[PDB]
């Protein structure tokens, strides 16, 4: 029609001159499919390779929840291990990866006759309502991990008499308990232990022998750095939880100096952050720095561990009548009969989960960011200088989004002042990096801030994240 | 004569391997993100099978009235006149079919590196390297010849089956093993929902991508034995198979797992694989870049027979619609195909062009739906051996208003772009067929061109 006829293109293309060009052609493209070919290998090839993951375990993904007393948890009504079952949707909620149930067993007092170890408190349940959780719980993908301490009732954790009836009471109760389901083992004040280290080696030994994931944790009250790696020379594996962070915090300065002079001396191995063995930090801490110190121990490289009622902002010393050992759980403002009416609309857990400004929320947000990504579960952790009271450090794993955590414990505001050429040049600081939450609410989210004049607000912490640099 | 030689089973290859591509290994991630819910999100692939079942019956009944070939687009050249027709065939050559060529290439280039870089993503010149690599393969063995096309797309067809079967019995096994936690009607709505408008549009116009491509055997006729008879058969013997493939490879999908590790996971196959294989869990990528590639050509096939047919009605430069001797292949429309889908690599993140595509292919489906409504009236006098009973164009038209007018509000910057972007070409039809009569310079420009063409690829023009 438009074009040339059949018999027109076959006198003028049968002719050479136009069967060598497109035979010239078609090698042509033939050597083009095969040079790209062989160059996408050549750029596969020399492209760095990718890192490789560490195989974490079940309480590296995860906070932590230790409850001390199951009676105050719940109050009135409930206070045994069924009572708990209720409750295990918050648990849940508050995307924890492990439960520190308190002390279970029948202790009546300092006798050691008729103290035992492998049988549960008629209070606290029976046989099978225990069990019974342990299921539901894994259900929930939540691990137990049962306390044992043979005097809780008294002034004396491991009695006046000698270690020999303990010790072996100890490890049949261990034999029992991981064949019952428990998922690790908690003892507390081991300083009242005679050597301590020779039996923490034996229980970690025996309970890591049943199963590689198991856990064991110990608690001090001692402070100093000397004493606390006394026990970890003989232990890997250990989980410490002390008062090493407590005692201080009224300064950005020092927590910077006990963290890094406390990573350094262990050489960087897994570690559990906690203000206490046992106590909540209202007992160390201001009202005004709840907000900040949650912020520092979920990104901290480490499991952080935190009692009941840490994610209200619980205090007994905002309510008269309450014993420091077994503050009764806030669940709404009839649970304390004792001077009722002065509960306000904010010490309730029910109160605090529908405003998105309370400690609460603030705690959900931050679990969920440490159990999702790459790098606050098992990333490089680097701290940089900054200016007076700040402490500012940057997780990074591989490749995956950055983390900014900045922090000011002073009472005075002042600019960030961050700097270059103190970091790897894998993950340097970029001009903006976005933000993603501050302790303060008033500023807004998702725009790329600026952090060569950023300033700082008393008692502020932010949480920026920036990309792969 | 092209040629007359594909039977039913190669027609319902065809359809198979277009409607299963990289839509199977993408969507469902994002369908569990809008929809908040497992259930909600099985709704929308459920739903979406009926409602292609239902145009597929309308388009069945709408070809068997019109033997004419380049389907989709005789019919609304026929009814709505040459302009309709024509921003039909400009939206199809130059959004739909090229979007959808770079999305199923970019697909299989980034699942066949997963053992590579099994911790991050791959180099981006290695991947399109690889795809356009790929594309040159697939386009020469289209311009060698048709019937190594069609076998290789039997095979390809096998391929994908074999590879689903497969998924969808290690899926099924935990029946037996114990590990239905997930789909228990105690768990069953594991979450209700966030907003409060209709989010549901951006997740059927994404859920709605892997079922694209089941109009696309109306393309290819006049080179189908026994028309009339063969491709209804294929038409309703495809869908059915498609629509309980999906729907149990969902299911699947979201049994192994939480819908959170969807949420995060960027290789929605890969996890399910590791999971449920642990070792030689590399099985499986393969299979669905295997997978994969048997979408390109399914698409290369028919593509090029829609350029060729919009070439020999004027809407198109006649330099296409190109007739080898020597074993017949349309070699400049499959060339000019080949480049389209090659200049969209240029551009990146065409992942956030699904809604493109999906939003263009709705459009041009209820325009198509209203045209054979319009015929139903204006023309009874055609004969129909094969006749849909009435209500399924009110139905599916009711639908296609309610998708259009609640997916133009939540992203409204992007959908105009795209119909501005469609609605411009009436200018080039004006230029180009509107306009006659023109100076000898044109004329004389194009026959030059267009046997300088000829003699290159060595073509006879059919006229
Ligand atoms: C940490 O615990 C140790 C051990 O209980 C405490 O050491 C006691 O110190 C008092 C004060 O001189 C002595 O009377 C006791 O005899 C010590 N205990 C033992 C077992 O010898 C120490 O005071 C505690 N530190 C803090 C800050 O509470
Ligand atoms: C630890 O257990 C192993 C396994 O039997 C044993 O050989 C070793 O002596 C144990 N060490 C201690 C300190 O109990
Ligand atoms: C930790 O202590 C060692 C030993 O003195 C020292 O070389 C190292 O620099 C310390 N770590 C840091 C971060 O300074
Ligand atoms: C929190 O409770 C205290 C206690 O009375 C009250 O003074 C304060 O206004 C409350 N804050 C909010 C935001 O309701």
């Amino acid at each position: 029609f438009t074009g040339l006829s059949k018999e027109e293109l076959l006198k003028v293309a049968g002719s050479p001159g136009w069967v060598r060009t497109r035979w010239a052609l078609l090698l042509l493209f033939w050597l083009g499919w095969l040079g790209m070919l062989a160059g996408a290998v050549v750029i596969i090839v020399r492209a760095p390779r990718c890192r490789e993951l560490p195989a974490q375990k079940w309480w590296h993904t995860g906070a932590l929840y230790r409850i001390g007393d199951l009676q105050a948890f719940q109050g009135h009504g409930a206070g045994n291990l069924a009572g708990l079952k209720g409750r295990l949707d918050y648990l849940s909620s508050l995307k924890v990866k492990g439960l520190v149930l308190g002390p279970i067993h029948k202790n009546q007092k300092d006798d050691v006759a008729q103290t035992d170890l492998l049988q549960i408190d008629p209070n606290f349940g029976s046989k099978e309502d225990f069990d019974s959780l342990l299921q539901s719980a894994k259900k929930k993908s939540i691990r137990v991990i049962l306390d044992l301490t043979p005097n809780y009732r008294g002034e004396n954790s491991w009695f006046s008499t000698q270690v020999d009836t303990v010790a072996t009471k100890v490890k049949d109760a261990l034999e029992f308990w991981l064949q019952a389901g428990v998922d690790g083992f908690q003892v507390r004040d081991i300083e009242n232990l005679k050597d301590a280290s020779s039996f923490l080696a034996e229980w970690q030994n025996i309970t890591k022998g049943f199963s590689e994931d198991r856990l064991l944790i110990a608690g001090t009250n001692s402070s100093d750095l000397q004493q606390i790696l006394s026990l970890l020379e003989s232990n890997k594996d250990l989980l410490l939880t002390s008062s090493y962070l407590s005692d201080s915090g009224s300064t950005g300065e020092h927590t910077k100096s006990l963290v890094t002079q406390y990573l350094n001396a262990t050489g960087n191995r897994w570690c559990s952050w906690s203000l206490s063995q046992a106590r909540l930090l209202t007992s160390f801490l201001p009202a005004q720095l709840l907000r900040l110190y949650q912020l520092m121990l979920f990104t901290l490289p480490g499991t952080p561990v935190f009692s009941y009622g840490d994610e209200i902002g619980l205090d007994a010393a905002a309510l008269p009548g309450q014993p420091m050992e077994a503050p009764v759980m806030l669940w709404d403002e009839s649970s304390f009969p004792d001077i009722p009416g002065a509960v306000s609309a904010n010490m309730t857990v029910k109160g605090q989960s529908e405003d998105p400004g309370s400690l609460l929320s603030l705690f959900r947000r931050l679990s969920d960011q440490r159990s999702k990504e790459r790098s606050l579960l098992h990333g490089d952790f680097h701290a940089f200088s900054a200016g007076p009271g700040l402490f500012s450090y940057i997780r990074h794993w591989d490749q995956n989004e950055r983390f900014l955590v900045v922090l000011n414990f002073g009472d005075v505001g002042l600019s960030a002042g961050l700097q270059a050429s103190d970091l790897p040049a894998s993950a340097s600081l970029p001009a903006k990096a976005d933000l993603l939450l501050s302790t303060q609410p008033g500023r807004e989210e998702g725009s790329p801030l600026e952090l060569e004049r950023l300033k700082l607000e008393p008692h502020e912490g932010l949480l920026l994240r920036f990309p792969y640099a | 004569a092209l040629k007359k030689e594909i039977g039913l089973l190669s027609a319902c290859t065809i359809i198979i391997g277009n409607i299963i591509g990289s839509g199977i290994f993408i969507s469902p991630k994002g369908v569990l993100e809008h929809s908040g819910s497992v259930g909600l999100a099985l709704f929308v692939w459920v739903l979406g099978g009926g409602v292609t079942a239902l145009g597929s019956l309308c388009y069945a009944e709408l070809g068997v009235a019109i033997p004419k070939s380049g389907g989709d687009y005789a019919y609304v050249t026929e009814i709505f006149g040459g302009l309709a027709g024509f921003l039909l065939l400009w939206s199809a050559v130059l959004i739909m079919y090229p979007t959808s060529l770079a999305v199923i290439s970019m697909t299989f280039s980034n699942y066949v590196l997963q053992p590579v870089f099994p911790n991050c993503i791959p180099p981006t010149t290695a991947s399109r390297v690889l795809s356009m690599a790929c594309l040159m393969l697939l386009t020469w063995v289209n311009s060698s010849s048709v019937r190594w096309a069609t076998r290789i797309q039997d095979m390809f067809t096998g391929g994908k089956l074999l590879a689903l079967s497969l998924i969808i019995g290690v899926g099924l096994l935990q029946i037996f093993q114990g590990h239905f936690e997930e789909l228990r009607p105690s768990n069953a709505f594991a979450f209700w929902m966030t907003p409060s408008v209709g989010h549901l549009a951006l997740a059927f116009l994404q859920g709605s991508f892997a079922f694209s491509g089941w109009n696309f055997l109306n393309y290819v006729t006049e080179e189908m034995v026994d028309a009339r008879k063969n491709l209804p058969r294929a038409i309703f013997i495809s869908i059915p198979l498609v629509t309980f493939v999906y729907t149990f490879t969902n299911i699947a999908y979201f049994t192994a797992m939480s819908p959170q590790e969807l949420l995060s996971s960027n290789a929605v196959a890969v996890t399910f694989g590791e999971k449920l294989l642990g070792y030689f869990s590399w099985v499986m990528p393969v299979s669905v870049a295997l997978s994969t590639f048997g979408g390109i050509n399914g698409y290369l096939f028919t593509y090029s027979r829609l350029c060729f047919s919009g070439a020999r009605e004027g809407h198109l430069p006649s330099l296409l619609a190109m007739i080898h001797v020597r074993h017949c292949t349309p070699i400049p429309a499959l060339l000019v195909c080949c480049g389209a889908t090659a200049v969209i690599m240029l551009v990146g993140d065409t992942y956030t062009l699904i809604n493109y595509v999906s939003f263009i292919n709705y459009l041009c489906y209820g325009v198509t739906i209203l045209g054979l409504l319009l015929l139903r009236w204006r023309r009874p006098a055609l004969h129909r051996p094969i006749k849909v009973n009435l209500l399924i164009p009110v139905a599916y038209l009711v639908f296609w208003a309610f998708l259009l007018v609640f997916s133009f509000i939540s992203e409204p910057m992007v959908c105009g772009v795209g119909v501005i972007i469609i609605l411009t070409g009436v200018p080039i039809f004006f230029l180009g067929v509107f306009w006659r009569s023109k100076p000898k310079c044109v004329h004389r420009l194009t026959e030059s061109m267009t046997h300088w063409g000829q003699e290159l690829c060595f073509v006879v023009y059919p006229q």
